[PDB]
RNA sequence: CCUACUUCACAAAGCGCCUUCCCCCGUAAAUGAUAUCAUCUCAACUUAGAUACCCACACCCAAGAACAGGGUU
């Protein structure tokens, strides 16, 4: 079983030993207590959050804009609570979920500002030597949201 | 070992034999490579394992004396060749371009003036294929031909 | 003489690998001399 | 003021003087400048990171094309930090 | 964070000088590290048009080590356009003439084959010795770790290392050597 | 580099990462110290680029360049 | 390149005169192991084994299609 130290005995990636679960749960309790005691006192600055809206995830900071390629059937200026938050970070901690953070923990709220068309997008097909040539113009519907609040609850 | 001291009087004197380290972790094997669990666990690099099996003028010891398997003797023989040509056993000289893993002898390879098409390329051999059985700590295996 | 497969034809003929080629060298009859 | 940096809004000249005075009010000694990082220093495109320190520990640091520019810009960074108007300040609670 | 616009941009994009010792190393692991750092592929700011590449200072490139019979079997071919100007030289002859050319040709091949390639090849400084000019030593920032772990010989082993390795076999007492 | 303190909350539906910002120690710091062709060679060797970047270009090419482009952020 | 000869004649030429500088590798050896002899060794090894050239208006020119180059003390 014992092997002398040659070139290829112990593989070149470093050997790390996993800590036992008892002191590691002690460690996790210490870390979660630190981070929650930061959150209860507001020891953070401003927050960002990766948020899985329409079909794709946005990295959202408060007070900003998000253009979404569909019409959301909401009157303009209307507040929305963007559920499916899936990372929330600050200057000194982050909280990522598996995959989603709970609704009891993070609230992200936005509005609907404007409900536009896009620019005309030309769809031309052409096949050569064959008199095949078609043209279409597609104006897609787009709605622009402004994200107001990223507020975080100290429920850990 | 014994030495032949000459001066005219010539004599043969046995002087100071080493001996094996006490406990082989897997005894009742055949070759000393088996008895210490090193069947597929060395390279050309390691010059202690290679340097134990070598005449003090760089040549390698016969099978019937050192007691190897045939396979591990050929492997250690090729590893000695590749450790000498890289410059890793400098004390074992018979009495400047830098290499390693040279399969073939340096002054006897004709250069590749026509590497072929891609479907029949002439490649540059690297290392030896007698070490094809080592441990693979990689997903992409040893490219033995370059 | 280039033989793609080397024979031997006396006692004294001996196969040696030099310069990447197998050769048959002989001393009594140097006519045996071959090359891969 | 959303997204406007402070010294886009409060235009000052001689920022190190304001910093040195502001540390005189907080009963803190004068800041020592220390060239933390640097690159390309003898070429046309340098990068000096200069840190402002107060008693063995740094209050701020900032980058720049020359040492004087990086120095005064670290002073501005620390001035943003002292007043509390950083780029990660808590956003306005509307 | 909390820099001004011009210094934040200047901190982000401005280029870094990387030393890279080339002793005992093959010219393609040197070329692979140096090609990545010349293009800018080690930055999360990387864009193709961004012109974000860094500076690379490869030293000791006389002591390169091709991994095998490459030193005799690798051929570098060029053709001065005159009829009969086809010149093939092995890596050894090319290395003896100009002892920088192998790493430079390796790096030149690695890089993408567009018009940025000769901008990039000017950020690269190759020196064949340990000697590097002083105006370049004052710019260096990081010395990149060598890509081939250099194995050491019998002479460089300590006494404790030799004592730790067991002797695997008993030789017979009556033996000549 | 990485020095972070990773944890789960007790149930195991979140992962909390604690990463403070580490400052540079004082000991790790230095004190502050207190023709046309040959033109293009001098500028090229100053800025480590090829000559072609500094050669001028036509009125037609200079006339497609946008001089009121959009800024952001 | 033009001192002669020759076509020729303030030049250009040959038919005339001058100068022209170093290596090729395939084999033959010695020491020598795997294989304690031996063996040239796709074993470690030891023999036979690039300088030159270049390089800060006008008028006439041995420079020249033009431009360029040279000279004008
Ligand atoms: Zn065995």
């Amino acid at each position: 079983g014992y092997v002398p130290k040659t070139s290829l005995s112990s593989p070149p990636w470093p050997e790390v030993v996993l800590p036992d679960p008892v002191e590691e749960t002690r460690h996790h309790a210490e870390v979660v207590k630190k981070v929650n005691e930061m959150i209860v006192t507001g020891q953070y600055g401003r927050l960002f959050a990766v948020v899985h809206f329409a079909s794709r995830q946005w990295k959202v900071t408060s007070e900003d804009l998000i253009l979404i390629g569909n019409e959301l059937d909401l009157a303009c200026g209307e507040r929305i609570r963007l559920e499916k938050v899936l990372l929330v970070g600050a200057d000194n901690f982050t909280l990522l979920g598996k995959p989603l953070l709970g609704k009891d923990l993070v609230r992200v709220e936005a509005t609907v500002i404007e409900k536009t068309e896009s620019w005309p997008r030309i769809i031309m097909r052409f096949r050569k030597r064959k008199n095949f040539k078609k043209k279409r113009i597609v104006t897609t519907p787009q709605t622009v949201l402004r994200i107001n609040s990223i507020e975080i609850a100290p429920c850990l | 070992f014994r030495e032949v001291v000459e001066t005219t009087i010539i004599e043969g004197r046995i002087t100071a034999t080493p001996k094996e380290s006490p406990n082989p972790p897997n005894p009742s094997g055949q070759c000393p490579i088996c008895r210490w669990n090193l069947k597929h666990k060395y390279n050309y690099d390691d010059v202690l394992l290679l340097s134990q099996f070598i005449r003090p003028h760089g040549g390698m010891l016969p099978r019937k004396i050192t007691g190897l398997c045939q396979e591990e003797h050929r492997k250690i023989e090729e590893c000695v060749k590749m450790a000498h040509r890289a410059g890793l056993l400098p004390n074992h000289r018979p009495r400047q371009l830098n290499r390693y893993l040279t399969r073939w002898a340096p002054g006897s390879v004709k250069p590749i003036y026509k590497k072929g098409p891609r479907w029949n390329r002439v490649r540059m051999p690297v290392g030896s294929p007698l070490l094809r059985d080592n441990v693979c700590y990689s997903r992409t295996p040893w490219k033995l031909y370059h | 003489k280039n033989k793609t497969v080397l024979k031997k034809r006396c006692k004294d003929c001996y196969l040696v690998k030099r310069r990447g080629r197998w050769y048959v060298y002989c001393k009594t009859h140097p006519r045996h001399k071959q090359r891969q | 003021m959303t997204g406007k940096e402070l010294f886009e809004m409060w235009k000052i000249i001689n920022p190190m003087g304001l910093l040195v005075e502001e540390l005189k009010k907080r009963n803190v000694s004068a800041p020592e400048s220390r060239l933390t990082r640097q690159s390309g220093g003898t070429t046309a495109l340098p990068l000096y990171f200069v840190g402002l320190y107060c008693d063995k520990k740094l209050i701020a640091e900032g980058p720049g094309e020359t040492v004087l520019v990086a120095e005064e810009e670290a002073a501005r960074v620390a001035l943003r930090k002292l007043y509390g108007f950083t780029e990660n300040r808590r956003p306005w609670n509307y | 964070s909390s820099f001004s616009r011009a210094p934040q941009q200047w901190a982000t994009f401005a280029r870094i000088w990387y030393l890279l010792d080339g002793k005992m190393q093959p010219p393609g692991k040197l070329a692979a590290m140096a090609s990545i750092r010349l293009q800018g592929l080690h930055k999360p700011v990387y864009h193709a048009l961004s012109d974000c590449g860094d500076h690379v200072v490869i030293m000791n490139t006389r002591h390169i080590a091709f991994s095998g019979n490459k030193w005799e079997q690798k051929v570098y071919s060029s053709h001065t356009g005159y009829p009969g100007g086809f010149r093939q030289v092995t890596a050894a002859q090319l290395h003896l003439r100009d002892p920088v050319a192998i790493v430079k040709l390796a790096i030149y091949g690695m890089l993408p084959k567009n018009l940025h390639r000769r901008t990039m090849m000017e950020r690269l400084h190759l020196f064949p010795d340990e000697y590097i000019p002083e105006d370049i030593l004052k710019n260096l920032v990081e010395e990149l770790p060598q890509p081939r772990k250099i194995p050491k010989r019998l002479d460089e082993y300590t006494q404790e290392e030799i004592d730790a390795f067991p002797r695997l076999w008993t030789p017979p007492e009556d033996y000549r050597l | 580099n990485c020095n972070v303190e990773l944890a789960l909350t007790s149930d195991g539906r979140t992962i909390v990462c604690y990463h403070p910002s580490v400052d540079i120690p004082y000991e790790h710091t230095k004190p502050i110290p207190r023709e046309e062709g040959p033109m293009i060679e001098q500028l090229s060797k100053m800025f480590f680029t090829t000559k072609h970047r500094w050669y001028p270009h036509g009125r037609y090419h200079r006339c497609r360049k946008n001089l009121n482009p959009p800024k952001d952020r």
